[PDB]
C-alpha cells in the first residue's frame, strides 16, 4: 500500500485513511486546526473563476 | 561471497591445504600462525562502499521518480484535461530539467573539467610543483 | 524508530504541517512545493540554513542569490498565467462590467 | 511582520479576490449510495460490529 | 490498555472529525446567472459513467495476467470492490466533500488504472508474488499425495482427531465439549510443532530477557580463532 | 457525427467530454475482452508517451478541423483577416505596434476555427427533461431503464431553402459565415423493461432570447419528433412542430 | 515560548506508548468480535441436539 | 466417505513479472531504502564488554 | 457515581487558604526539558498529565489559551 | 536443518559453490546488465 | 556539420560568454537541495501509514477489508490456518 | 441513468463559449444604454459581449 | 534524577539485568537484528480485527469443497 | 480469439442467439455462473439481481461476460440500467434488431 501511495503521488500523509488519527495527534495545538480532506491529491486543483457585473467576481 | 573471492580460492587451493591442514594444527607457534592466517569465508568481509552506493542509488532514484513524474505544462494550456487554473504550470519542468542536469555532476566536476585548463592559472601552479605564482604569469 | 529519534520526528511532523495547508486552496501543492524550498534559502539566511553550502562554491550565498531571482520570476508569472486562464473575458474578471 | 504580509497578500489574499469555489454541484450519487449501502449492512450493524 | 485521554482529539475548526470540508477562508459561495458574465469551471456530470468504465478497465486489464486462474479472478474481484466501496461505507461524508468527492475519487482511480495498463501497480506485483507462493505449496502437497505420502497438514488433523477422543472419553461428568477446549488443544499442538521447526528468531527476547540475535554474545570470551575450510 | 475520435472503442460520444486524470496515456486502448500477456507489448517502446499524445490528442483534433473545414471557408477568414495581417507585417520592423496588429487577426481566426469545428453540443439535460414530461413517452421509457443505441448530430451545410429561412439571404451575414449553424440528428433509444424502441429525430437552430446582442440558446429544438415502436405498437409523437415553432421565433444569424 | 517543537515530542511520546500497548488494545477489540462470533455459533449447538430431543 | 477424499492438480505457476526482483524492485518505498541503509551502516555494534570503551 | 461524586465535592478539590500566597509554578515543564536522561519519556508524561488537569483533558482550551 | 553451511566447519569445494543470498542479489543485477545491451549499444 | 554543434565547445567558451562553467554549479546544488527536501517528504509518509493502519480502528465502527487483506486471507494462508478451519469443520459440522 | 444523478441546481447558468447566456446585458454594462448609434450597435452585434470586445481592444 | 554522572560513564546506567550474574555486560540492546529479509511463514498481522465480510464465505466454500459433505452443503445453499 | 483457462490456452467461441428462448436460457446460465449470485434456482425472468446478492458492480462483470460470449461492445451508459434478468434479455433483442435494420453495431 505504501508503494501505491508513492506511485500515485499521494504523498500527503493520511489522505486515503478514513480516520487519520496520526493527523489529529500532530494538530492538537496547531493554528487553524484541520486535517487533510479524504483522498486529497497534491496535484488536484478545483479552483474556479467568474466575471460578474461587479469587480472581483462579486 | 562473490566471484572474485571464488577466483582467489582456486588460485589459493593448494595454499589453503598447507595452512589449514598442516600448519593450523601441527603444534605450538606454527598452529597459532596457521590458525590466524586461515583461509575460508571472510569474517566481516562486507564492503561498506558497495552498500553505500546501493543505498544512495536507491534513495536518489526515488527522488528522480518524483521530480520526473509531473503533469505536463503543454496539456494544461487547453483547459480541457484535468487542469483549468494552474497559476504555477510554468514550474512543471524545472525539477525534471534539474534531474537531467544531474547526469553531468561528475562529468563536469572541478574547474579542469569545465574548460581548457592549460589556459587557466591553476594549471601553471600544478606544473610548477603546486607553487604560488604571480597572477600575471599567464601573460609573461 | 520514528517515535524515539527526534530527527525523523521533527521532519515528519513538519512536512505533515506543510502539506496539510493544501486545504488553504492556494494551488496545486505538487507544483509550488518546489518554490517553497527555494524561498527557504532566501529568508533562511536569517537562520543560517545555507551553512551546508559553504564548500560547494566560492560564494556562500550562491543558492540564495539565485533563489531570490527564481522567487521573483515565477511570482511575476503567477498573475500572467491567471489572465491566460480567464481568457478574453479576463478584464471582466478584474473590473467587472463597463459603464 | 513583513514576512507574513508578503505571502499573506501575494498568494492568500490575491487568490481570494480573483478566484473562488462554486457551491452548486453537478452530481450527487454518493449521497444516495451510502444510504442504500447502509441498508445492505443493516444486520452487521445490528450486531454492533 | 491505553486510551487517548485528550477529549478534543477529533475536534476541528469545521466540527468533530470533519475530514470532508475543512475550514478555509476562501469558502464556496453561490453564483447568480443574471449577474454572471463568464465562468471557468472544470466540474461536470461525467463522474458516474467514468466510475463505471474505470471498474471495467481495471478488472479486464488485470485479468490479462491471471492466466485463467478462476479462483484468482474471484479473489481479485472481491479486492477490487473493496477499493470502490470506500466512499459508500466511509465515515467521511463523501457527499459533502469540498468540491465534489465524486470527481475526486474518479480521478484518483484513473491514476491507478494508468499503472494497471502498464502492469506496474504494486497490487499487481503483490498478487503475482502471493499467488506463486501459494501454488508452490499446493503443488508440494499434490506431489506428496500422488506418491501416497501423507501431508504435514493431514498428520495434524489426524493427530488432533484422536486427542479429542481422549479428552471426551474422560469428560463424562460434563458433555459440553466447547469450541474453547477444542481451540487450546490445537494451539498446544501448533506451539509444540512450530518450536520443533528450525525457524529464525521472531520475538526480540527468549525465555530470558536477553535478545535471541547473533549479536547477543557477551562475555565471558570462550571462542577461539575461526577455522578455515577443510580439504 | 463525432469529430474527436481515437482508436478507443468505448464511449465514443463522450470521448471529447471526459477529462481523464492520467499523467500519460494508458499502454493499450481499453480492452474489449480479456487478453493474454503476450497479446500486449511489455515495456512499450521509447518515446511512447509522446507518440500517444500525437495520435490520441493531436490527430483526432486535426481530423475534427478537417471534417468541418467547410464551415470556416468564409470571405472574412480567408481574405480579410490574412490580408489585414499582411498589411501590418510589412511594417513589423518599424515598431512593436505592427507586430500586434499583424498577429491579432490570426489569433482571432484560430478562435473562430476552434469554436466552429467543435462538435455541436446541445443541453441534453433540457432534452431528457422535456421527453420525460410527456406521458406518451414515459409510458414506455424511464431513465432507470433507458439505453442509447445510436447518436448522430452534425451541422447542416450551406444555406438552406430561401423560403423557409429568408434570413440567411443577407450578403452581410454571408461575409462572416458560410454555413447556417443549424444541426439535425436523431437518437436511437431502448428500454430494457418494456422493450420499447424509438427514434428521436430533432432539428436545432440558434435563437435570440430576452436580450439584444447575445444569443439565447445556440441549439433550440424547433422540430422534435419521436417515432415510438414497441412489441406490436407503433406511435408517432410530436413534442415540437416546426410549422408552429417557426412562426414565433427565428434564427439568430451569428456574426464573428 | 514557541512550543511547536515540544508539541512534536509530546505526540511522539504518546505514540510510543500506544505502540507498547498494541497487543492489549487489539486483544480487547477482538474480545468483542469473538463475542459476536460465539453468539452466532449458539444456533448450531441447538440444532445438533434436536435429533436427540426428538 | 471422507477418507476417500482426493486432490486436484493446481496450476503450475502464476505470472512472473520480467522487470521486478527482490534486489531491484520496480516500485519504490522507504522499506527497501531502510534495508539498504542498514546493510550499509551494518548491524548494531554490540559491545560484549563489562564497561564502555571511553 | 462515586467518581463523579468526589469530582464535584468542593472539599476534595479545594486549595488551602494560604494557597494564593504560596509560590506557584506557572509552567508545566515544557520550557526547559531534559533531553538525554533515561527517564526522558517519563518526564514528558508528567507534562502531558499536568496540561490535561488544567483543561479537564479538553486540550482545546490550551490551544486557545495563552502560553 | 543440520546440513546448513557453517563458516567454520566448511569444505573447500562447498565454499566454492556456496551461492548464497549475496550471489542471488548479483544475479538479479546481472539480469539488468544483459537486458540493457541494446539500450547502451 | 551545422554551426549548432559549436555549442559543444568548452575549450574556447571564454571567447563568447564564459557563463556555462558557473551556472551548472548552481544547478548541481539545486538538484542536491531538492533531493534532500523531496526525498524527505515522499519517504516520511510511512510513519503515518504504519500507525493509522494499526491503531485507527475503533469498536464503534466497522473495519472494512482492503485489497491486500483479501489476497493475504485467501491466497497467503499458512498450514495451521488450513488445519484449524478443517479441524473445526470436521468436528462440528460433520462429527458434531 | 446518469440523468438520475444529475443535479438540476447547475441550471443557474447556461455556459457557452465560456460565457453565461443568462446575463442581463440590457441592464448592466456597455450594452445597457439603448441610445447607441449605428456603429456601436454593429460593434456589439459582432461580439455579443462587452467582455470579448474589451479584451480585443486591450491589445489593439 | 538529572545528575547521573560523567559523560564517559553515561552508557552504564542503561542496562537492567533479569539475573544475578556478575560482572554484567553494559550494552543495552536497541533493536532486534534482522540480517536476512526472509519471507515469514507467519501470517500477516493486519488480519486482526476485521469484521465479517464477503471473504469469509468465499474461503468457507474453498475449505468445504475439500470434503464430500461440504460440496453438498455449498451446492444446496 | 484465444484465452487462458487454468493456465492452458483455449480458443474462444462466439454465440449467436437470434431467438427469445435462447436468450432467457443464456442469461440464466450466465447469472447462475457468477460466484456472487444467491438462490440460483430461485432465479427467473422477473428476478431482481439485488434480491440475489448482486450490486451495480456485479452487473458490470455480467456485461463484461456478455461481450466475451456474444462479441458485443457495451457502452458504460447502458450498463447501470441492467438490474434485472428481464433487462439483459430485452437489451440483447434491441441489439440484434438494430444490426438487422441499421446494418451496424450500436454506438459504443
Ligand atoms: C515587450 C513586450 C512585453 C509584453 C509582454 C506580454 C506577454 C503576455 C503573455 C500572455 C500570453 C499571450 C498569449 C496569448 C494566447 C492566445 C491564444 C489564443 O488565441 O486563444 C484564444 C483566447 C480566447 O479564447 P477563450 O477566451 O478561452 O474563449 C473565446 C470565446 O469562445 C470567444 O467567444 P466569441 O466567439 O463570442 O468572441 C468573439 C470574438 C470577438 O473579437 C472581437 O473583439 C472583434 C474585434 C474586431 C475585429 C475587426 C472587425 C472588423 C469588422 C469589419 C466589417 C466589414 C463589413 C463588410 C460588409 C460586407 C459588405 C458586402 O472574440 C474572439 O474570438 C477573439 C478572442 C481571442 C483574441 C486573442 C487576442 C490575442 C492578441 C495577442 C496579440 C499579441 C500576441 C504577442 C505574443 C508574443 C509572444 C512572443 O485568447 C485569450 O484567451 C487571450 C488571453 C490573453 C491574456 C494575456 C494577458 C497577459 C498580460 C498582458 C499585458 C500585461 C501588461 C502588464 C505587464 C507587466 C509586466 C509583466
Ligand atoms: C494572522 C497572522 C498574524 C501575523 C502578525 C505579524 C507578525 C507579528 C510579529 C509579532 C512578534 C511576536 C510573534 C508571536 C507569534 C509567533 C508565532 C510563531 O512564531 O509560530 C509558532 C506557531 C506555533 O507555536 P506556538 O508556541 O504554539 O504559538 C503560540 C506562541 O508560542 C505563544 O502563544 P500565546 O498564546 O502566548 O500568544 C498567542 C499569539 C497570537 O498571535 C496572533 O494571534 C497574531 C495576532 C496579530 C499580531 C499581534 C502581535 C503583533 C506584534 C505587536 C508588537 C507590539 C509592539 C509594541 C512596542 C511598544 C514599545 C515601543 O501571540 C500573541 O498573542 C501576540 C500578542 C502580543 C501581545 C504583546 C504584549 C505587550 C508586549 C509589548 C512589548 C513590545 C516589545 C516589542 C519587541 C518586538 C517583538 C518581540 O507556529 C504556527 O502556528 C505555524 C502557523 C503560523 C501562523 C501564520 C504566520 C504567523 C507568523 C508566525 C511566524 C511564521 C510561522 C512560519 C515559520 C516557518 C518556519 C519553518
Ligand atoms: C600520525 C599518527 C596519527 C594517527 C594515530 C592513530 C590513532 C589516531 C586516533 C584513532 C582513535 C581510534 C579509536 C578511538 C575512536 C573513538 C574515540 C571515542 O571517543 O569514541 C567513543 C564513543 C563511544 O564509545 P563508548 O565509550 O564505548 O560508548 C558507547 C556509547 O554508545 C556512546 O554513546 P552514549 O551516549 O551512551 O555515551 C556517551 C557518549 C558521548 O559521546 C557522544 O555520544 C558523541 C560525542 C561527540 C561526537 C563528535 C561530534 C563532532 C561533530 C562533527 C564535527 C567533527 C567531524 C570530524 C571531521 C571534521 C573536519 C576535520 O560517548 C561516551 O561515552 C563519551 C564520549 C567520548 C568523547 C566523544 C568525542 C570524541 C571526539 C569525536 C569527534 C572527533 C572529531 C573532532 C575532533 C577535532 C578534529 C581535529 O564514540 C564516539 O565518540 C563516536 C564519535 C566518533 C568517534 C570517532 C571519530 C574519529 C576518531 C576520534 C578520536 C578521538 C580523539 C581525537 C579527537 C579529540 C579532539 C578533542
Ligand atoms: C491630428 C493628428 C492625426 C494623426 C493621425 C495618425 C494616423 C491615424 C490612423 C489610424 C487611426 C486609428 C484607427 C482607429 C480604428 C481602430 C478601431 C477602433 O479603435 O474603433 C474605432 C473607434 C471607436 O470610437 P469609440 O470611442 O469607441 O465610440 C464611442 C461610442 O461608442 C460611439 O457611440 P455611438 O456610435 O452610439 O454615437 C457616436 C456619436 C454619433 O456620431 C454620428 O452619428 C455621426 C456619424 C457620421 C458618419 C459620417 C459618414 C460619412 C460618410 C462618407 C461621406 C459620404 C460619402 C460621399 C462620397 C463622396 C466622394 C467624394 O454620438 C455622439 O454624440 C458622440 C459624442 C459627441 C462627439 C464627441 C467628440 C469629442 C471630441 C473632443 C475634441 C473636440 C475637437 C473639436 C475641434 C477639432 C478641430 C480640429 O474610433 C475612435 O476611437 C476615434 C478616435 C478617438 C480618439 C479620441 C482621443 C483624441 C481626442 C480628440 C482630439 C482632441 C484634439 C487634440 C489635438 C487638437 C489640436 C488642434
Ligand atoms: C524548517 C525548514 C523548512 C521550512 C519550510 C516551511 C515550513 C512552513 C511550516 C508550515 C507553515 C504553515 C502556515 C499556515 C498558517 C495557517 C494558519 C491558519 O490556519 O489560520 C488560522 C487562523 C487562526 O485560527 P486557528 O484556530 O487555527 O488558531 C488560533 C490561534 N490562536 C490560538 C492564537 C488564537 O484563522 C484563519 O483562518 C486566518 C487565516 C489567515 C491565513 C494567512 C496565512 C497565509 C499564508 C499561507 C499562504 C502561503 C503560500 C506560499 C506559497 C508560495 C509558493 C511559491
Ligand atoms: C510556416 C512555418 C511553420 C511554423 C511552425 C508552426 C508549428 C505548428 C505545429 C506545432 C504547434 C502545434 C500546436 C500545439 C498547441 C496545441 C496542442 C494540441 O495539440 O492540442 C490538440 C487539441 C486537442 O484538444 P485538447 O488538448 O484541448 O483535449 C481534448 C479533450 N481531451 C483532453 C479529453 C482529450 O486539439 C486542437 O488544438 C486542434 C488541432 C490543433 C492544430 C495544431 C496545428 C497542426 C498543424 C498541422 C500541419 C499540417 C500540414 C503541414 C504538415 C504536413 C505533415 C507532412
Ligand atoms: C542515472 O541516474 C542516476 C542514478 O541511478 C538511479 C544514481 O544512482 C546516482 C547517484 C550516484 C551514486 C550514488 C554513485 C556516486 C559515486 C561516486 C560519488 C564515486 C564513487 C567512487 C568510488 C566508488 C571509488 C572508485 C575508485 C577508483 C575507481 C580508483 C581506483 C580504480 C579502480 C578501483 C578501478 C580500476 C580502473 C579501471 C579502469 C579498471 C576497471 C576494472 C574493471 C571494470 C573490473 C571489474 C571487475 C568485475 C568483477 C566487475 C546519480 C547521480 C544519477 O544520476
Ligand atoms: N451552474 C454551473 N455553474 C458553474 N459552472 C458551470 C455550470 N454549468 C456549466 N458549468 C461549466 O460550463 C461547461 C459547459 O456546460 P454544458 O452545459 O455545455 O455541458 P454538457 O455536458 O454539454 O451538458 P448537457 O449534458 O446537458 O448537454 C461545463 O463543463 C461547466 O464546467
Ligand atoms: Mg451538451
Amino acid at each position: 500500500e505504501l508503494e501505491e501511495l508513492t506511485e500515485t503521488h499521494n504523498y500527503i500523509p493520511g489522505a486515503k485513511d478514513d480516520v487519520n488519527l496520526r493527523g489529529y495527534l500532530a494538530t492538537q495545538f496547531a493554528w487553524g486546526k484541520k486535517v487533510i480532506s479524504f483522498y486529497r491529491h497534491p496535484a488536484d486543483d478545483f479552483k474556479c473563476a467568474k466575471a460578474t457585473k461587479n469587480m472581483l467576481g462579486r | 561471497m562473490n566471484p572474485i573471492q571464488k577466483a582467489w580460492l582456486k588460485i589459493l587451493e593448494p595454499v589453503s591445504y598447507v595452512i589449514n591442514e598442516k600448519m593450523a594444527k601441527r603444534t605450538g607457534i606454527i598452529g597459532k600462525l596457521g590458525r590466524f592466517f586461515a583461509i575460508g569465508p571472510r569474517e566481516y568481509g562486507v564492503h561498506p562502499i558497495n552498500r553505500m552506493f546501493i543505498f544512495m542509488n536507491r534513495k536518489y532514484m526515488a527522488f528522480q521518480a518524483v521530480a520526473l513524474h509531473r503533469y505536463s505544462f503543454v496539456k494544461s494550456l487547453t483547459h480541457n484535461g484535468f487542469h483549468m487554473l494552474r497559476v504555477f504550470r510554468h514550474f512543471a519542468f524545472v525539477l525534471p530539467a534539474t534531474v537531467l542536469a544531474g547526469l553531468g555532476l561528475f562529468v563536469y566536476w572541478g574547474d579542469d573539467n569545465k574548460c581548457y585548463s592549460p589556459d587557466r592559472f591553476p594549471y601553471l601552479k600544478k606544473r610548477a610543483g603546486d607553487m604560488a605564482l604571480p597572477l600575471n604569469s599567464l601573460n609573461q | 524508530n520514528p517515535n524515539t529519534e527526534e530527527n525523523t520526528i521533527d521532519s515528519d511532523y513538519l512536512a505533515a504541517s506543510g502539506t496539510v495547508e493544501a486545504e488553504k486552496e492556494i494551488t496545486s501543492i505538487d507544483d509550488y512545493l518546489g518554490l517553497v524550498f527555494a524561498i527557504a534559502y532566501v529568508f533562511g539566511v536569517f537562520f543560517y540554513v545555507h551553512g551546508w553550502t559553504s564548500m560547494l562554491s566560492h560564494a556562500v550565498l550562491l543558492l540564495s542569490c539565485y533563489s531570490i531571482i527564481i522567487m521573483f520570476l515565477f511570482i511575476l508569472g503567477m498573475p500572467t498565467l491567471l489572465l491566460y486562464d480567464f481568457g478574453i473575458f479576463f478584464l471582466a474578471y478584474l473590473k467587472g462590467a463597463g459603464k | 511582520s513583513q514576512f507574513v504580509a508578503f505571502f499573506a497578500i501575494v498568494f492568500w489574499l490575491f487568490l481570494f479576490l480573483y478566484t473562488f469555489f462554486i457551491i452548486e454541484k453537478h452530481e450527487d450519487f454518493f449521497s444516495k449510495k451510502r444510504e442504500e449501502r447502509k441498508k445492505k449492512l443493516k444486520e452487521l450493524w445490528n450486531l454492533k460490529n | 490498555g491505553y486510551k487517548i485521554r485528550n477529549k478534543s482529539i477529533f475536534w476541528t475548526r469545521a466540527g468533530w472529525k470533519n475530514n470532508w470540508h475543512p475550514k478555509n477562508f476562501n469558502a464556496p459561495r453561490p453564483s447568480y446567472g443574471e449577474f454572471t458574465m463568464g465562468i471557468r469551471c472544470r466540474n461536470d456530470h461525467h463522474s458516474f459513467l467514468r466510475y463505471v468504465q474505470t471498474y471495467r478497465n481495471m478488472s479486464r486489464h488485470c485479468k490479462q495476467y491471471f492466466l485463467g486462474d478462476k479462483q484468482l479472478e474471484e479473489t481479485f474481484i472481491l479486492g477490487l470492490r473493496s477499493l470502490f466501496l470506500v466512499p459508500y461505507d466511509s465515515q467521511c461524508l463523501t457527499d459533502q466533500i469540498k468540491h465534489g468527492g465524486e470527481r475526486r475519487f474518479v480521478d484518483q482511480l484513473d491514476r491507478d488504472f494508468e499503472l494497471i495498463s502498464y502492469n506496474t501497480h504494486p497490487y499487481q506485483l503483490f498478487t503475482y508474488t502471493v499467488r506463486n507462493e501459494h501454488l508452490a505449496w499446493k503443488n508440494e502437497q499434490y506431489e506428496k499425495i500422488q506418491k501416497g505420502e501423507k501431508t504435514f497438514e493431514q498428520e495434524l488433523l489426524d493427530y488432533l482427531d484422536e486427542q479429542v477422543l481422549a479428552e471426551k472419553a474422560k469428560l463424562r461428568d460434563g458433555q459440553n465439549f466447547s469450541i474453547e477446549r477444542m481451540t487450546e488443544i490445537a494451539l498446544h499442538v501448533f506451539r509444540k510443532a512450530r518450536a520443533g521447526k528450525v525457524r529464525p528468531a521472531q520475538d526480540v527476547r527468549g525465555p530470558d530477557g536477553n535478545v535471541n540475535d547473533f549479536l547477543e554474545q557477551r562475555r565471558p570470551f570462550e571462542h577461539p580463532n575461526p577455522t578455515g575450510v577443510t580439504h | 457525427q463525432m469529430g474527436f475520435s481515437s482508436d478507443n472503442p468505448y464511449n465514443k460520444r463522450w470521448e471529447y467530454k471526459w477529462k481523464h486524470s492520467y499523467y500519460t496515456y494508458p499502454r493499450d486502448y481499453e480492452h474489449t475482452e480479456v487478453r493474454k500477456p503476450q497479446d500486449s507489448k511489455d515495456v512499450p517502446p521509447i518515446y511512447f508517451a509522446y507518440y500517444k499524445d500525437f495520435v490520441d490528442r493531436w490527430l483526432p483534433g486535426m481530423n475534427m478541423w478537417w471534417q468541418r473545414r467547410h464551415r470556416i471557408f468564409d470571405k472574412f477568414n480567408v481574405y480579410f483577416l490574412p490580408g489585414m495581417s499582411l498589411f501590418f507585417y510589412q511594417f513589423a520592423d518599424l515598431a512593436l505596434g505592427f507586430k500586434i496588429m499583424a498577429a491579432f487577426p490570426l489569433f482571432l481566426a484560430y478562435t473562430r476555427i476552434r469554436d466552429k469545428t467543435l462538435d455541436p453540443d446541445f443541453k441534453e439535460t433540457y432534452l431528457r427533461d422535456m421527453i420525460y414530461q410527456n406521458p406518451e413517452i414515459t409510458k414506455y421509457f424511464n431513465e432507470e431503464t433507458i439505453h442509447v443505441l445510436d447518436y448522430e448530430f452534425e451541422y447542416l451545410p450551406g444555406y438552406l431553402c430561401p423560403e423557409k429561412f429568408p434570413e440567411y439571404q443577407n450578403k452581410t451575414w454571408q461575409f462572416f459565415n458560410t454555413d447556417t449553424a443549424q444541426a439535425e440528428g436523431f437518437f436511437k433509444f431502448g428500454d430494457v423493461e418494456s422493450g420499447a424502441t424509438m427514434t428521436l429525430k430533432f432539428k436545432t437552430m440558434p435563437i435570440p432570447g430576452k436580450f439584444r446582442y447575445q444569443v439565447g440558446e445556440p441549439f433550440y429544438f424547433y422540430d422534435l419528433r419521436a417515432e415510438i415502436k414497441c412489441d406490436g405498437v407503433y406511435k408517432e409523437v410530436v413534442l415540437v412542430d416546426e410549422k408552429e415553432s417557426l412562426k414565433k421565433i427565428r434564427p439568430f444569424l451569428f456574426l464573428i | 515560548p514557541l512550543l511547536q517543537r515540544f508539541y512534536r515530542r509530546a505526540a511522539a511520546n504518546e505514540i510510543f506508548t500506544m505502540e507498547a500497548f498494541y497487543h492489549e488494545n487489539i486483544e480487547n477489540k477482538l474480545r468483542n468480535l469473538m463475542r459476536i462470533t460465539k453468539g452466532q455459533l449458539e444456533y448450531w449447538d441447538i440444532h445438533t441436539s434436536y435429533g436427540e430431543i426428538r | 466417505k471422507e477418507n476417500t477424499g482426493s486432490m486436484k492438480k493446481p496450476m503450475a505457476k502464476a505470472y512472473e513479472h520480467p522487470y521486478n526482483s527482490e534486489h531491484h524492485p520496480l516500485n519504490f518505498s522507504a522499506v527497501k531504502i531502510a534495508e539498504t541503509f542498514h546493510d550499509f551502516i551494518g548491524p548494531e555494534q554490540v559491545s560484549p564488554h563489562y564497561e564502555s570503551f571511553a | 457515581s462515586l467518581h463523579e461524586k468526589m469530582q464535584t465535592d468542593y472539599l476534595w478539590v479545594k486549595d488551602h487558604s494560604q494557597a494564593d500566597s504560596w509560590a506557584k509554578a506557572r509552567t508545566h515543564g515544557y520550557n526547559y526539558i531534559a533531553h538525554t536522561v533515561p527517564n526522558k519519556k517519563e518526564r514528558y508524561e508528567m507534562i502531558w498529565r499536568s496540561m490535561g488537569k488544567s483543561t479537564d483533558w479538553e486540550l482545546e482550551k490550551f490551544r486557545l489559551g495563552k502560553k | 536443518p543440520q546440513l546448513w553451511p557453517n563458516p567454520n566447519k566448511l569444505r573447500f569445494a562447498d565454499l566454492y559453490k556456496y551461492q548464497g543470498v549475496e550471489m542471488k542479489k548479483i544475479n538479479d543485477s546481472i539480469k539488468n546488465y544483459k537486458a540493457a545491451k541494446f539500450y547502451i549499444g | 556539420i551545422l554551426d549548432y554543434l559549436f555549442l559543444l565547445d568548452l575549450n574556447d567558451d571564454l571567447t563568447r560568454k564564459a557563463v556555462f562553467e558557473q551556472v551548472i554549479i548552481f544547478i548541481f546544488i539545486y538538484c542536491t537541495m531538492n533531493f534532500l527536501a523531496w526525498s524527505t517528504v515522499v519517504e516520511l509518509i510511512w510513519p503515518t501509514h504504519f500507525f493509522n493502519r494499526r491503531h485507527s480502528s475503533s469498536q464503534e465502527f466497522i473495519r472494512f477489508r482492503t485489497y491486500t487483506e483479501v489476497l493475504l486471507k485467501i491466497s497467503a494462508y499458512n498450514d495451521f490456518f488450513y488445519v484449524l478451519n478443517n479441524y473445526y469443520y470436521n468436528q462440528k459440522l460433520i462429527l458434531k | 441513468m446518469w440523468y438520475k444523478y444529475f443535479s438540476k441546481q447547475s441550471w443557474n447558468l447556461r455556459v457557452w463559449r465560456k460565457a453565461n447566456l443568462k446575463y442581463n446585458q440590457d441592464d448592466f454594462g456597455m450594452t445597457q444604454p439603448k441610445y447607441i448609434a449605428r456603429f456601436g450597435d454593429f460593434r456589439f452585434r459582432l461580439v455579443r459581449t462587452e467582455g470579448a470586445l474589451r479584451g480585443c481592444m486591450f491589445f489593439v | 534524577t538529572l545528575q547521573w554522572g560523567s559523560l564517559a560513564e553515561r552508557p552504564m546506567v542503561d542496562r537492567v539485568m533479569s539475573t544475578s550474574t556478575w560482572p554484567v555486560p553494559y550494552y543495552q540492546r536497541l533493536f532486534k537484528a534482522y540480517p536476512i529479509r526472509e519471507k515469514k511463514d507467519k501470517m500477516s498481522l493486519l488480519l486482526s480485527d476485521i469484521d465479517i465480510d464477503d471473504t469469509n464465505w468465499y474461503q468457507a466454500k474453498d475449505f468445504l469443497r475439500g470434503s464430500f459433505r461440504g460440496r453438498q452443503i455449498v451446492d444446496y445453499v | 480469439l484465444t484465452q487462458y483457462v487454468e493456465g492452458q490456452i483455449v480458443n474462444r467461441n462466439q454465440l449467436t442467439l437470434k431467438k427469445q428462448e435462447d436468450i432467457e436460457q443464456y442469461v440464466l446460465k450466465l447469472v447462475r455462473g457468477y460466484f456472487r449470485t444467491t438462490n440460483k434456482q430461485g432465479l427467473n425472468i422477473n428476478s431482481v439481481l439485488q434480491d440475489h446478492g448482486l450490486d451495480e458492480f456485479d452487473s458490470i462483470e455480467l456485461a463484461m461476460q456478455v461481450e466475451e460470449d456474444l462479441g458485443y461492445v457495451i457502452s458504460a451508459e447502458t450498463i447501470p440500467v441492467l438490474n434485472k434478468v428481464k433487462h439483459f434479455v430485452n437489451y440483447i433483442n434491441h441489439v440484434e434488431q438494430f444490426k438487422a435494420e441499421n446494418g451496424k453495431a450500436p454506438i459504443a
